[PDB]
């Protein structure tokens, strides 16, 4: 008499299959990326400029010195 | 039955090719999935000390 099918609990667990986490898609990408670039190039002619400035001074002692 | 799997078509129109081209050029695949699945790497590893810890049996 103490056999197995039991009265009720079930589910299932689903047979789909889908994730669409996405993801930030469709031209917002694209759009991070070339600012982000521009930006770096933006922090140039800041620093490279600036060591130019510092490139003459560097120079200056050379010349303003050795008669 | 049927069941007709890996079979559309694609969209090809003027938007959602840029889905399909920051794809390949910018990589949001292959890092977003395959680099977050890997990782993963917290959970607690289920291992047996066999000398002092044993398995599960049956009478």
């Amino acid at each position: 008499k103490q056999d197995m099918p039991p009265v009720g609990g079930y589910g299932p667990i689903d047979y789909k299959r889908n994730l669409p986490r996405r993801g930030l898609s469709g031209y917002s990408m694209f759009a991070v990326g070339i600012g982000a670039l521009l930006f770096g190039y933006w922090s140039m002619m800041k620093w490279n400029r600036e060591r130019r400035r510092l490139q003459i001074e560097d120079f200056e002692a050379r010349i303003a010195l050795m008669p | 039955t049927y069941k007709y799997v890996n079979l559309r078509e694609p969209s090809m129109d003027m938007k959602s090719v840029t889905d399909r081209a920051a794809q390949t050029l910018l990589w949001t695949e292959l890092i977003r999935g395959l680099g977050m699945t890997l990782s993963y790497l917290f959970r607690e590893p289920a291992t047996i000390n066999y000398p002092f810890e044993k398995g599960p049996l049956s009478p």
